[PDB]
């Protein structure tokens, strides 16, 4: 994997490749890595598909029972409900995800949970096998209070060129976008991303 | 399967006014099991003494080899090899078995014949020379024997109180060691005059 | 350690050496390696220390648990078993005992157990257990007779551990002598090996391997 | 059984006079990548204790919120809370010591070393160290990781006895901590220039600063070394 | 192989070496003579690693035998023994050193003395009154620290060895299927062949 | 060990610690770890007592004989070639680890070498158990410009860090100085801050305290 | 894989007189070749003219310390102020130590106090609860170093009576209090010079009826 | 521990056990008896690991004990071994299983029939006219194919035995000092005293 | 480490940072990565410190001994005889090394030569621990025929992230400018590159 996410003006958008690995065989090349755990909160996955897997629908089944209860949770307060997952059960998981939602008050907010454990707020965040190549590059292109567009660019630019360089990653590229308007889903095919 | 604690054994050399003093234990074993209570660690060849504690079966073949070096200087050399001198063979001869080395920790004691000077040194295996103005301590009990040298020992002390204090610092730290004990040796240097005296200590 | 017990015509002698040792560090000279459970039982000590004096001990407060409840003190064959089924508990847990329960009772007349961490039990008349139980194995059994006197034995089991403390270089410091009768066990005192040695060396003729 | 993740480096500390200074740079690392540049590894307790932590991130975090926890709970039917029964340094170190010991005896540790700094009632300063191991130790000096090797023997030539706390001011104490942060940046591989520093004074009390700079460095002299040996 | 004993007395010198050769779970020989005679007046006996033992007895007494044949003489049981040492000296740092055990017994006759030499395969000789190889040693030595007189005659050390065999038969676990006695001394070596 | 080089104004100073370990335990409390390797190039060492010595003596020979040949006054990097290129050679099996320095018609020098043969260049240097502790004072002292008698302070102030500070460093310091157009001046135990207080007691025996079994007259005479 | 245990260095030592009875310890508390602390106590006044110290690995040390501490206060609610005699003690730190038989507290423990004849009295153990009374007993790095000197200055050992012939023994006598004190300085400066996790400074604990007093002594600080 | 043998003859089942227990370099023991009667016309031989081989056989002992009491009557031999298989089989997949093979040599009042059952420690059970546990087997089985007759008497079977023993002396590394043997018949199990 | 090489309009620049490690400790914090094998051929060192410095000595002296008998050797000679001694005691090397030399013919070249010993002819080459970090900034800004100014730039910004991101990265840069001209060294100091 080579996963993202990154606050904009308007909120925050998650980025995505779609390849699956099964050694240097491609078991899914059309794989959906962009996970939704509630309606504006969305989640990023890298490492162990089966790990990330169980947990994103333990969230998800965590933050519908508050919502029944307690209304619309947090972004923050989903990050927890990752964190404690992933702190927790640290010896017998290889999970990287990166937790992306949009509320109101707060606007786009992006918290990152390495392998540890550990919570980290952040503007942007990168994670995935792939994102040790463009660390250079985004440190240099990310700028705050960015506009949809620009946001788009620098997403399709830096998985492009991770996906150029780490060969656990490729595919398309998968893009879901949080704002107040609502969620809306993207995808770039090679023959666009390739060539930039 | 550790050479240096196979065979067991001690050895302890001091100096005192105008004299120097080295001793040694006499037990060789296998192990658990004792064997000798006949093996002597000290050497010498002219005025120079040599104590080897470790793998008893390197400590008969340097004493060899010593002997061997020794008579071929004296024979070219038309003299008797000087303490200074022969630490520094001792030191030669054992770096050159550099990576397949001899499992010992020699002892060299002696007064240099031209100046009247006592000397001491000790070796690590591999041939790093440890000089000292006090003491020497090697062997399996070692630790003890530097215990009961740096509590016990004063500078200048004549022949015969040097004899109480060394005879005391291997008794003591033998009956501390499994390894070592069952008979010991110490020999009194002078200018030219060697005493060699045998000490009674427990026999387990 | 070397520790024996022997059966023979006027009771049983027991004989300990008293050493403690942590590899080839010398960690005592002047351990307790029997421990008088009562007037009429003995336990001796080889083996891991803490294993030995712990367990023993713990053994001689359940022995008096079976008098208070029974009114009758134990028997030699009970006080072994409980020793035995409750090592064979901690088997594979990595206990070190090797065990000898010497005693009287009335039913049973002088007898010795021998019991250790493996779970082995065996009654006998000759034990000797230890890192040097061969050496006086060697001295013993080549000068035992069952019409050994109450002296003689005394000596015989003295000198034996005394062999064992000499080549053993995981057995020495002292000696210290039990014997047996029908009448309980008797202590028959300390004897450093420090003066024991050359006092037998001297008047025994013996030992001409050592430097006079 | 644990392995450490995102980790956190040197934290170094001493007593001075009047009370305690302690120090921490901001810098997060996931192995050789130094990953994480905004954490705060000196975490207040009250108005007069400063715990500082280095080693597993997710580690500290937790530790962090059983701090934040016990503030909570010393509240509770407390009238005095904010008062003469207020948490004191010796109540907080204790608490983490038995936690850190405990879980190296579950063989489950808190991949940590912790340096608790503060000021007790009476006045008097307190400073002392406990780790993964559950090993405790109090000192003029304290320090952690590379600190110990490299700042410890700097800030013993201040301090080398409990005679010279006297003798030692704020301004000569405060020094030598920074000018220590700056050794640690030129020779420590995971350490980073940005760093916060905490003073306990027992009369200003608590002053917390963050967003420091290690400054006044030497590189000049780099352009006269060339080659290895025999380059002119 | 296995056990191997020496006792040297006032006037001889007595090897006692076991008869068994087990190979697994089966006593292929119960009536193996493990020694070699180096010269008239000195007899090697040698426990230890399968072949290793003979191949360096045999050439052991062929370098002895070549000597006494150049020189027209016999060399001292001290000399030999030495020889020997060093030779196990060497071996000991070679690829595959020889993994053998020896007693050499010998009756020195400048000095008309008895002599028992024991050395082990790292190269590692005593001179003692009474010797022995392997697990036996931790029997035999305390028993002939006991009964043991320098000043004793050969058939009281015969019957001194006859302890030791019977303590290493009531206690040793394997059946050594006995032992050969030879006895070494002013006029030579002899079997004694009813023990 | 804890060895320092630090250069100066006209030339180059090396100090080091004077004590030797094994294991847990000071086997020499005054040991000389500074090598002669000519009359104007000196080497600290740390690493195997007997490699670093043994590596400088057979280096040291060598350049002696290559002075001869030459007819020239040897040069650092000479020495600093030939030991690098024999340690490389026993790729790291011989545990040397040296601070070289000196003064030669070329001028003034100070390099290190490490056990595997990797050498460096530097105005100050340390290597050794105390290196750390060393290296935190002369980062905290040094200066472009030292006088020679701020450097020897300097040197002593790092070998000293390391002698308080580190477990595997102490006794005594000793130091070298180098400088152009002098005679280089090696200061043996140019301190001793470690001075063993006197005893409590005397423990010298009453004679005959103990017991002798035999006595006899050595022959040390042919 | 994590390894619970670790070595905190550090040496004790335990002498007893007539009346009186001593626990010293030095002061240095290190991890692998860095110092800790110069000053961190390990001897404890535990109450009941009984002190203590558990040295080695100094958690499992302050932690049992901290259970004998918190035991001596139970006794006394249990047993209506009843005094803990310090043959009772050493039985009770036994069961403490096995109770952790196959995950041991990494010690060597040393108690001392009054007997209940008011003589002195010090206590040994093993890392797993073996004990026994002496006269004498140094534990921890440097046991190995004091101990058999105390041997020969405590318990007079191969010594004999001058003229004697090796025949009679010199006889067994108490010490003063003064004499102990100056064995005990000479013990841990002997092995601060041979032993490099020892030194900084000493703290002795003497222990008399009329209670427990306490002295300092600086070591060697390298 | 080590050799235990089975001949099940005409009339009789006939049990062989050896004395030794030695552990390390020592022969503790040169009289262990190693069987216990589980009931008046059953007998269990065992062998197998120190403690273990004890512990197991006085607890089957306890429990045919047991039953006998509860319904004043005597287990047949094949029930007993039944039961005794499968306590092995609970055994062989617990946390530390019996190592303790075990023999049971018993006559069946109701067939008059004499039966020999040989179990290992894995539970594995078979009815045999001879049987072995432990390295014997490599020796006795061959011995027995040959030898053995089905008819033969108590006597003959006594002969067939010696001639086990004598094998095994001769070709067995260790020495077990001699066996025990017992027999088992209609009148119950008793002890031949001179073998 | 972090280095790299870059060709250019007037011919080649190489760049390099002075961290030199032993663990997590700095043993040298102004080395000197960029070493001369010849006049106007230089290299990079990344890897062993012991090992590229031992190859380094042999290719001065085989191109010492070239020029007595044969004149000026090419760049891919000097790259050649590095690529020999790599390739033929790989199992014994650890040396990631960037060869950059000027010729007037061919101008600036750089061949790289990574662990396994095979060479490779790039218009840029970047290496070492620090690299990896600076793929997708490189490729995204690296143009040919640059100038002078633009090429010292481009190593500057890339090494200054390199730095950033490496642990095993930092100190000084380096700079070693080979053209008709001759040579030029450049130093840069953290005070300006870490605020780029
Ligand atoms: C890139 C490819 C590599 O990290 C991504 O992280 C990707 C993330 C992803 C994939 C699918 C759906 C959502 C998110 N991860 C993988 O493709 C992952 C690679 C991986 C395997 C094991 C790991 O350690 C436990 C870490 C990463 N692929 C898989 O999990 C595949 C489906 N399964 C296997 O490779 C079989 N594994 C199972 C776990 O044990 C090892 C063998
Ligand atoms: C002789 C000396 C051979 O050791 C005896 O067996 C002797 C018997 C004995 C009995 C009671 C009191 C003292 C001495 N045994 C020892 O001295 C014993 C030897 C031994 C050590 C370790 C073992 O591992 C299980 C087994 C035997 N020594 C000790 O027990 C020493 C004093 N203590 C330790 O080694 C502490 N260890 C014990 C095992 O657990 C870890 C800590
Ligand atoms: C400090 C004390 C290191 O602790 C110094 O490096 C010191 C340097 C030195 C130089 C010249 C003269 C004296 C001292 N080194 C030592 O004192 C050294 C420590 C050491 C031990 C073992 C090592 O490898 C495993 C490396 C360093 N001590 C010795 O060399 C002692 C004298 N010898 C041994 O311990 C025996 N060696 C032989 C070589 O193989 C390892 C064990
Ligand atoms: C960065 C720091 C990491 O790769 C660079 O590659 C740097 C390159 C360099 C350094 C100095 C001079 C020129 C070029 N390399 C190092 O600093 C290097 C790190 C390294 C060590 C071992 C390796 O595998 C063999 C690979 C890289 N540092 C060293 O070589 C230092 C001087 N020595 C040690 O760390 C001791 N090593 C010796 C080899 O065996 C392992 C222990
Ligand atoms: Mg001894
Ligand atoms: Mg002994
Ligand atoms: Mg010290
Ligand atoms: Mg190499
Ligand atoms: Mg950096």
């Amino acid at each position: 994997t080579s996963i993202m996410a990154v606050t904009f003006k308007d909120g925050v958008i998650l980025g995505a490749d779609s390849r699956t690995t099964t050694g240097a065989y491609i078991a899914n090349r059309v794989t959906d890595k962009l996970t939704r755990v509630h309606d504006k909160i969305w989640c990023c996955r890298s490492g162990s598909a089966a790990d990330t897997q169980a947990i994103a629908d333990i969230v998800q089944y965590h933050l519908e029972l508050y919502t029944s209860q307690y209304g619309t949770p947090s972004t923050e307060t989903a990050a927890s409900v990752f964190k404690e997952l992933c702190y927790e059960n640290k010896d017998n998981l290889t999970a990287g995800i990166i937790v992306a939602g949009y509320d109101d008050k707060n606007k786009g907010e992006v918290y990152t949970i390495p392998l540890g454990g550990s919570v980290h707020k952040l503007p942007y965040a990168i994670a995935g096998s792939g994102s040790t190549f463009i660390y250079g590059y985004c440190d240099k292109n990310f700028r705050e209070n960015m506009s949809k567009e620009e946001t788009v660019d620098f997403i399709k630019h830096s998985l492009s060129q991770a996906i150029k360089w780490d060969g656990s990653s490729g595919g398309v590229i998968r893009m879901v976008v949080l704002t107040a308007a609502g969620v809306e889903r993207l995808i770039f095919y090679p023959d666009e991303y390739e060539q930039l | 399967s550790d050479p240096s604690s196979i065979n067991g054994g001690i050895v302890v050399a001091m100096t005192g006014k105008d004299c120097v003093a080295i001793a040694c234990d006499l037990r060789l074993g296998s192990q658990s099991l004792g064997v000798s209570n006949k093996f002597e660690k000290i050497f010498h060849y002219g005025h120079v003494f040599l104590g080897i504690t470790g793998l008893a079966t390197d400590v008969t073949t340097l004493n060899e080899m010593f002997r061997y070096k020794t008579n071929l200087y004296k024979l070219k050399e038309e003299r008797a090899i000087e303490p200074e001198t022969f630490t520094q063979l001792v030191s030669s001869s054992l770096y050159e078995r550099r990576f397949g080395p001899y499992f010992v920790g020699p002892v060299v004691a002696g007064i240099n014949s031209k100046s009247g000077k006592p000397f001491i040194a000790g070796f690590d295996l591999i041939g790093c020379i440890d000089e000292a103005k006090d003491f020497i301590v090697s062997g399996t009990a070692s630790d003890q024997l530097f215990g009961m040298c740096e509590s016990l020992y004063e500078p200048n002390l004549e022949p015969e109180d040097l004899f109480e204090t060394i005879s005391q610092a291997l008794l003591n730290a033998a009956d501390r060691d499994a390894l070592s004990g069952w008979g010991a040796v110490v020999y009194i240097i002078k200018k030219d005059e060697v005493v060699k005296r045998y000490l009674k200590m427990r026999q387990d | 350690t070397t520790t024996l017990a022997f059966r023979f015509q006027g009771g049983i002698i027991v004989a300990v050496d008293s050493r403690a040792t942590a590899g080839n560090w010398v960690a005592s000279q002047t351990v307790k390696k029997v421990i008088e459970i009562n007037p009429f039982l003995l336990g001796t000590m080889a083996g891991g220390a803490a294993d030995c004096q712990f367990w023993e001990t713990w053994l001689g407060s359940q022995f008096r648990l079976h008098e208070l409840r029974e009114k009758e003190r134990i028997s030699v064959a009970a006080a072994s078993k409980i020793l035995s089924n409750l090592v064979y508990q901690y088997k594979g847990a990595g206990l070190s005992m090797g065990t000898m329960i010497c005693g009287y009772t009335r039913k049973e007349g002088p007898t010795i157990y021998y019991v250790d961490s493996d779970g082995t039990r065996l009654k006998g008349d000759i034990f000797c257990v230890g890192s040097g139980q061969t050496f006086a194995y060697g001295v013993l059994d080549s000068n035992y007779k069952w019409d050994l006197s109450v002296e003689d034995a005394l000596y015989l089991g003295k000198r034996s551990i005394l062999a064992a403390a000499h080549r053993d270089a995981y057995s020495g410091g002292s000696v210290n002598l039990y014997h047996v009768t029908e009448d309980g066990w008797i202590y028959h005192g300390n004897h450093d090996v420090g003066e024991l040695f050359w006092k037998v060396k001297e008047e025994e003729g013996s030992f001409n391997n050592v430097i006079g | 059984t644990q392995q450490p993740i995102v980790t956190g480096t040197s934290v170094i500390s001493m007593k001075y006079d009047n009370g305690v200074i302690i120090a921490a740079d901001n810098l997060g690392s996931y192995g050789s990548l130094l990953r994480f540049n905004g954490v705060e590894r000196l975490i207040p307790v009250g108005d007069n204790t400063v715990v500082g932590i280095s080693g597993d991130i997710s580690d500290m975090q937790h530790i962090e919120r059983l701090l934040k926890d016990l503030v909570t709970e010393n509240a509770y039917d407390n009238p005095l809370a904010d008062a003469e029964e207020a948490l004191e340094p010796s109540y907080i170190f204790e608490y983490l010591a038995t936690v850190m010991y405990q879980r190296r005896s579950k063989m489950n540790p808190l991949w940590n070393a912790i340096i608790v700094a503060g000021v007790q009632s009476n006045g008097d300063q307190f400073l002392r160290y406990v780790n993964l191991l559950g090993v405790t130790y109090s000192s003029p000096t304290l320090a952690t990781g590379f600190g110990a090797h490299m700042a410890n023997p700097l800030l013993r030539k201040v301090v080398d006895r409990e005679s010279d706390i006297p003798k030692t001011t704020v301004q000569v104490a405060e020094e030598a901590i920074v000018n220590a942060m700056r050794v640690l940046y030129y020779r420590d591989a995971r350490s980073s220039r940005n760093f916060s520093l905490a003073i306990i004074d027992k009369n200003t009390g608590l002053t917390f600063k963050k967003n420091l700079q290690v400054e006044n460095m030497k590189w000049d002299f780099a352009k006269d070394i060339k080659g290895y040996g025999t380059q002119k | 192989m296995d056990i191997i004993l020496g006792i040297r007395v006032q006037d001889s010198v007595i090897l006692a070496s076991s008869k068994a050769v087990t190979r697994g779970i089966s006593v292929l020989k119960d009536s193996d003579d493990k020694t070699r005679q180096l010269s008239p007046h000195t007899l090697m006996s040698f426990a230890g690693e399968a072949g290793d033992t003979v191949q360096f007895a045999e050439y052991i007494q062929a370098n002895i035998q070549l000597y006494s044949i150049r020189e027209d003489y016999e060399l001292s049981p001290q000399a030999v023994s030495s020889f020997v040492r060093q030779e196990l000296a060497k071996s000991i740092r070679s690829r595959r050193p020889y993994q053998v055990n020896v007693l050499i017994g010998g009756y020195d006759k400048k000095k008309n003395k008895p002599e028992l030499y024991q050395i082990d395969y790292l190269g590692t000789k005593v001179e003692l009154p009474y010797g022995a190889h392997g697990y036996s040693g931790f029997y035999t030595f305390s028993l002939l620290d006991h009964h043991y007189r320098p000043d004793m005659t050969t058939e009281e050390g015969l019957d001194l060895l006859k302890l030791c065999v019977q303590e290493l038969e009531k206690r040793m676990p394997m059946d050594f299927k006995g032992v050969i006695v030879k006895i070494v001394d002013k006029d030579g070596i002899r079997q004694v062949d009813d023990f | 060990t804890t060895i320092v080089g630090v250069k100066f104004n006209n030339g180059v100073v090396i100090a080091a610690d004077t004590r030797s370990t094994q294991g847990p335990i000071v086997a020499d409390k005054n040991c000389a770890k500074l090598h002669r390797i000519s009359p104007k190039i000196w080497c600290a060492g740390a690493g195997t007592a007997a490699d670093t010595e043994a590596v400088t003596q057979l280096i040291g020979s060598n350049i002696e004989l290559h002075s001869l040949y030459t007819s020239r006054e040897p040069r650092v990097v000479s020495a600093l070639q030939m030991l690098k290129q024999h340690l490389f050679k026993y790729q790291g099996h011989i545990g040397a680890y040296l601070i070289v320095a000196g003064v030669d018609p070329t001028g003034s020098h100070l390099f290190s070498i490490h056990a595997h043969g990797s050498t460096d260049v530097g105005y100050y240097l340390s290597l050794g158990s105390g290196s750390l502790a060393a290296m935190a004072v002369l980062e905290s002292h040094w200066k472009q410009d030292l006088t020679k008698e701020e450097a020897i302070k300097l040197a002593s102030d790092a070998i000293q860090a390391g002698i308080w500070n580190d477990l595997g460093s102490g006794s005594n310091v000793d130091v070298c100085v180098m400088e152009i157009g002098k005679d280089a001046e090696y200061l043996r135990n140019y301190l001793t801050p470690n001075v063993r207080e006197e005893k409590q007691k005397s423990y010298k025996f009453p004679r005959g305290t103990t017991a002798v079994l035999k006595e006899s007259i050595v022959n040390i005479c042919d | 894989q994590f390894n619970p245990y670790g070595d905190n260095g550090g040496t004790i030592l335990g002498i007893a007189g007539e009346d009186f009875a001593v626990l010293a310890g030095d002061t240095r508390n290190i991890t692998d070749y860095s110092i800790n602390s110069r000053y961190e106590p390990k001897v404890f006044d535990c109450g009941d003219n009984i002190v203590m110290s558990a040295n080695g690995f100094a958690a499992d040390g302050d932690a049992l310390v901290k259970r004998f501490k918190n035991s001596v206060k139970w006794y006394h609610f249990d047993h209506n102020d009843k005094k803990l005699s310090i043959n009772s003690a050493a039985r009770n730190i036994q069961h403490l130590l096995y109770g952790k038989r196959f995950f041991p507290y990494y010690v060597h423990t040393i108690i001392a106090g009054l007997d209940e004849d008011g003589k002195g009295a010090v206590y040994s153990f093993d890392p797993v609860g073996s004990y026994e009374r002496e006269q004498c007993r140094a534990g921890g790095a440097a046991a190995s170093l004091i101990m058999p000197f105390l041997d020969n200055q405590v318990n007079f050992k191969n010594q004999y009576e001058p003229g004697t012939n090796g025949k009679v023994k010199k006889p067994l006598k108490y010490l003063s209090v003064e004499e102990v004190i100056k064995l005990v300085r000479d013990s841990f400066t002997s092995a601060t010079e041979r032993h490099i996790q020892v030194g900084d400074g000493l703290e002795i604990l003497i222990v008399t009826k009329d209670g427990v007093r306490k002295e300092f002594y600086e070591l060697k600080r390298d």
